């Protein structure tokens, strides 16, 4: 097939890595605005872009959901890190959050030129996702709303391969462009 | 700080000291060995992504089966060991030639030239993904014969 | 004694780490529950691992201490790299703090199956001194509490050698595995 | 002129930096007392050392800058940097700001033996501009206070050559030297 | 982690694969070409200046070229790039020097040596500033005789 | 990015490059000198902590020296340069080897294999501990014959 010089063969390799289920949460994606993180073989994550809201309060009722400690950790810490990689965010009105019982909601409004948050989001989404008219570092999507809830585990992602690069890149980033909100702090 | 994790013992046969992986590990290609040097290359390379990858491979095999799954996620030795385990800004790297617009790394492909008669293998390296499709084995074709050349010359400089 | 081939011997060393007091704060223990880490001459810190309690409140006035600043630095930067450092901390209601006059008092609840404070706070004792049934990135110990305080220098560690590479070390993951508490932060 | 060997010459390199002026900000000083930050060819930022205060209040509106973004990233991006890299701050009497109408205002109070935020402030100022009787990393200048503040861009920085290195070295130290003021954060 | 940037292709016809310098870069000195083998030299080293500024140079030329100036400042290209384009610890090494009073990197001159007859150049490397001073060349003469013997080793070592 | 720290020069008349330890340094054993090879040979290794210790007691002397005590610490140096100094993630990779069950790094012994003759060193590592105390020299035999291959190999190397 592809043989260079005379013996050397381009041999591929497709990483399964779904062999590090139980260890690392996996990133992929179903129709290019459907995108998942899958944490062991029980748990994962909606990331869909869409114009519909499925949360009508600006609230994240974070201190009341480490008060009760009837969530996962796992997911609680993968959107803590998504949180923590948003560069420059600067407007809170946007995120909103549902906890209730355990159940992992985060909506965002993607709503605006630029140096918007709506530009950061999309920036930490497709560092996550690694899946996707905007110019010079600034990206605009018709998409109004994206939307991160619990969800079980299956195959539903037949756009893009599974892999962990995503959430080990958006651990790097963390905090690094947070903005002063208190002097002690 | 860089990576310091070193690469557990493998039981192959043909290759001592050098990560082999087995069937589960690679997609519909059942098993491949890929030998000491290979691996061994990246423990002063910070610029390669398939070798991370066999370290991480070989993190989670020693977490299982030194450890107990417990059925439930340990994230604690993840986020503890990641930076002992891969290169911190090569995903940086990649992430930024995405948005310019070249070729990054996909991450998921990686290819390698087998050498057919001996068997040797140089470090696998990503298969460039760009435009939402992977490139053409005549758009990058320079490399190859760039890594078949470094292949040639790290040979036989070692072997003398 | 230890000859290899014909002339290499294993000759060994045994560095004395108390030459680092004036510039490094250094770990060593006594009887496996009390470790110590002593910051030059005249300072250190006990931690010991017991069933008594010395704080019946669960305050701990960091913001009270930064006004009055009577306090020597380098114990509250000690304590604020151990803080820093424990392993997705969720729980505030056990740690409990004293500070009154310059005194460094730091007390912890170890009550608790796993995935627990007292998980992380163990990993993070054995980061710190080095020095110590649990599985599974999982570990137990019958003791209750443990407690962190201010006292002076002596020779108290028999049975470890003092080393300061469990603060170096643990200046490296301070605020790696921290949860988000607010959006702006 | 200077020849080494028979035939090397020592040659030297003048590194025009404003090369570097759309991608990176730039430290040069003029009489080593007013440093300059300079980002893009519009906007920069004086660092004057004096006994003149601008501002008579212990405030910094830092939330309500963030609510009404009317202000330049890259300032706020800049002065984010800069005090998170200050070494032990826990005196936050001393700082004051101002960021009506997007202007960036920032006094520092270098008010006072040693262990001082003085000691930290300066020594974060020459992390940045690298333009400069203390001893035993003990540094006290005259000067009582310092201003940071909003310029256009000009060329008067006759004493130091115009370099991004401070800011570049700067942001490696953020928030390593941070003390902890909340228990969850 | 460490740096992995790599160095964009040059349009020097003398130097291929070398990061050649044009007249806006450097002050009052037209345009200097340096080679591939001294911009190369520290794609393993952590302890040079000069080939991080140039690193800094070839990201603005990228960042630049290859997307839109728009008037306005985009600090997110470097922000998450400083860590894969330059060692992040060297500008410490200096400070701690500047601190306790030795000469110290100023990050604005940098000297090398010029082959006169064939134009090859060592890796330029910082002009000491002590005192508010430039170093007189005397004072560190033994650090250029250092060097010269460096380039003339490994000239010698690499050609057979 | 990695350590940049460099040693200081030692008044050592046998080693004139290298870091020399005196009596207050090692517990009962007086002074030895090492030599500027083995102190010299992590200036690109990340996988050896006994170099980073002597880097440690450099700066310690660096910083008594040059500046002055005041009884009174300062940790902004050491905080300053923990990552100039040492590698930042060997200590995960000791504390991950002592989660697991294997042995680990003890960090306060060192041992290393003195050629009687000449005096050369071999750069020391870490003596093994393991369930709560040393491992025995017997267990680790294998890695002990190890150095001396390498010590070996490198000084015929070299020398050629
Ligand atoms: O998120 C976010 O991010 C966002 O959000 C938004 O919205 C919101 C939402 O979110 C929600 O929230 C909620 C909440 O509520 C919650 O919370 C909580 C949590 O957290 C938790 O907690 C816990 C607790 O509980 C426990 O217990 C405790 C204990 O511990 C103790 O403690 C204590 C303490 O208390 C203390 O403290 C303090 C200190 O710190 C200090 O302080 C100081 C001061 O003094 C100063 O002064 C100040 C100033 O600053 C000022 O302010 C200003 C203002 O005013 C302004 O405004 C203005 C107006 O007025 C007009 O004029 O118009 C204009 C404008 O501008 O602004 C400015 C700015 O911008 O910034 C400002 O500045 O005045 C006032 C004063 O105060 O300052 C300083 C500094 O800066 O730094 C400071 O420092 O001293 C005092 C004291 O008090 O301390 C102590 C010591 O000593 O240490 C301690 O002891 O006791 C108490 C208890 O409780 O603990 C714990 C621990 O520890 O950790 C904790 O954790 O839990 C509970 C809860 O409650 O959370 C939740 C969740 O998450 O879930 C949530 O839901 O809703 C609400 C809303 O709002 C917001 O808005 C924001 O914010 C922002 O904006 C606003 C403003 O105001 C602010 O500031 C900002 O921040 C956010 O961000
Ligand atoms: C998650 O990965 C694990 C290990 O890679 C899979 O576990 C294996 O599953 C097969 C399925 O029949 C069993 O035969 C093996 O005994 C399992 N091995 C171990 C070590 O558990 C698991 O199947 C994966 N999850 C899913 C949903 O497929
Ligand atoms: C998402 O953001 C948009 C725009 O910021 C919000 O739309 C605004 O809603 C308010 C409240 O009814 C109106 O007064 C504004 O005129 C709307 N502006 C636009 C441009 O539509 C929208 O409400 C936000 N989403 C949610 C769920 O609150
Ligand atoms: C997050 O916390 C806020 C705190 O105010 C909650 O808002 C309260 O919700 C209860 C629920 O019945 C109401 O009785 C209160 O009147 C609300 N507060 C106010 C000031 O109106 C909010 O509900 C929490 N988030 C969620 C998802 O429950
Ligand atoms: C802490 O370490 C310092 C230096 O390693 C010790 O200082 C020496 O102490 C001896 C004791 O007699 C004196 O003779 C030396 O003059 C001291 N040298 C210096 C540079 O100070 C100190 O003793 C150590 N602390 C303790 C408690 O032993
Ligand atoms: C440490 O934690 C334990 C358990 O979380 C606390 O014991 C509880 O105390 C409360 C208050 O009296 C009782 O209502 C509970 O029944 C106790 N539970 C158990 C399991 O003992 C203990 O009080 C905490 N320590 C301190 C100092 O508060
Ligand atoms: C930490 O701060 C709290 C703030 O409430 C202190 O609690 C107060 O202590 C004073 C001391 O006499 C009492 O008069 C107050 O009544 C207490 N507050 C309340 C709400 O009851 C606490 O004492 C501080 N910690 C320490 C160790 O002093
Ligand atoms: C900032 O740097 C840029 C690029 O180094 C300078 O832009 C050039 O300016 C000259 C001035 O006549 C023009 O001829 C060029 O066409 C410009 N090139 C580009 C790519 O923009 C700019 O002048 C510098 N800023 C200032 C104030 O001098
Ligand atoms: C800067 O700090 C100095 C000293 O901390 C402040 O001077 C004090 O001002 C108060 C209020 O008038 C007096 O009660 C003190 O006696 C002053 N002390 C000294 C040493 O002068 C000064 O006010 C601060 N600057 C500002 C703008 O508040
Ligand atoms: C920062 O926020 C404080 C919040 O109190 C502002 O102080 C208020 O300023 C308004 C302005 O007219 C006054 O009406 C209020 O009375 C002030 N608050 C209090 C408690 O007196 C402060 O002005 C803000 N900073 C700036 C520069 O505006
Ligand atoms: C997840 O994997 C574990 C380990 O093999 C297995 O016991 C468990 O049944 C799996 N979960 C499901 C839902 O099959
Ligand atoms: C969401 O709204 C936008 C603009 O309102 C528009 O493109 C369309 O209605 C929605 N987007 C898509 C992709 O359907
Ligand atoms: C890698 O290529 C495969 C080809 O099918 C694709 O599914 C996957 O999404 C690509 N990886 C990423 C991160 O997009
Ligand atoms: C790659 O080759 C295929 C034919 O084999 C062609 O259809 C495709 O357009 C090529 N890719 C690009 C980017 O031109
Ligand atoms: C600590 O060391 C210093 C420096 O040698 C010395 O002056 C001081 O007396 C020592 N402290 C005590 C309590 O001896
Ligand atoms: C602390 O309490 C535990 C359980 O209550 C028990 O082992 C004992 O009473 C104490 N532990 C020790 C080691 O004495
Ligand atoms: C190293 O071994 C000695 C042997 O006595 C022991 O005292 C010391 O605790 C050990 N080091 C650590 C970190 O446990
Ligand atoms: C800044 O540089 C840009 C790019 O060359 C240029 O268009 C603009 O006019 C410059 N700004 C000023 C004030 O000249
Ligand atoms: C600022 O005040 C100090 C002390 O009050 C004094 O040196 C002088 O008045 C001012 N400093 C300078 C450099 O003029
Ligand atoms: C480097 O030397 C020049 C010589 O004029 C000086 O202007 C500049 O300030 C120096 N660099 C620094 C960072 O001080
Ligand atoms: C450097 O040489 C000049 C004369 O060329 C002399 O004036 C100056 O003092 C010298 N520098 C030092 C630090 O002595
Ligand atoms: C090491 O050797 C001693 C005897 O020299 C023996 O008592 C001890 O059990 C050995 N260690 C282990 C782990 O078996």
């Amino acid at each position: 097939t592809s043989l260079y010089k005379g013996v050397y063969e381009l041999q591929t390799l497709e990483l399964n890595m779904e062999t590090l289920n139980m260890t690392m949460p996996l990133s992929c994606t179903k129709n290019n605005s459907h995108h998942y993180i899958m944490v062991g073989n029980e748990t994962g994550l909606e990331l869909t872009l869409t114009n519909t809201s499925i949360i009508n309060h600006k609230f994240c009722n974070l201190s009341d959901a480490h008060k009760k400690n009837l969530y996962d950790h796992a997911l609680m810490s993968i959107i803590s890190t998504f949180h923590l990689s948003i560069p420059n965010f600067n407007q809170y009105e946007a995120m909103s959050c549902d906890f209730n019982g355990g159940k992992i909601s985060v909506q965002y409004n993607l709503s605006h030129h630029c140096g918007t948050v709506a530009n950061g989001v999309l920036q930490t989404f497709m560092r996550m996702a690694w899946g996707g008219r905007g110019n010079w570092d600034c990206i605009m999507t018709s998409y109004q709303y994206l939307i991160i809830q619990n969800t079980t585990w299956e195959d539903h992602c037949q756009f893009s391969r599974p892999s962990p690069i995503g959430y080990l890149g958006l651990l790097s980033q963390r905090t690094r462009d947070i903005y002063i909100s208190r002097r002690l702090l | 700080g860089t990576f310091t994790w070193t690469l557990s013992d493998s039981e192959g046969k043909d290759t001592p000291g050098g990560y082999c992986l087995t069937r589960w590990m690679l997609i519909e290609a059942e098993l491949k060995c890929f030998g000491n040097t290979a691996v061994a290359k990246c423990n002063e390379k910070h610029d390669e992504e398939f070798c991370d990858m066999l370290r991480l491979f070989d993190f989670n095999k020693q977490a299982i089966q030194r450890l107990k799954a417990e059925a439930q996620m340990s994230i604690q030795l993840i986020n503890k060991a990641v930076n002992a385990l891969i290169n911190d800004q090569l995903i940086m790297k990649n992430h930024l030639r995405d948005i310019m617009g070249i070729p990054y790394c996909n991450y998921s492909k990686y290819w390698y030239l087998n050498h057919t008669t001996t068997g040797r293998t140089s470090l696998p390296k990503c298969w460039l993904v760009s435009n939402g499709s992977y490139l053409n084995e005549t758009h990058f074709s320079d490399d190859i014969e760039q890594q078949a050349d470094n292949m040639i010359t790290e040979m036989l400089q070692k072997e003398y």
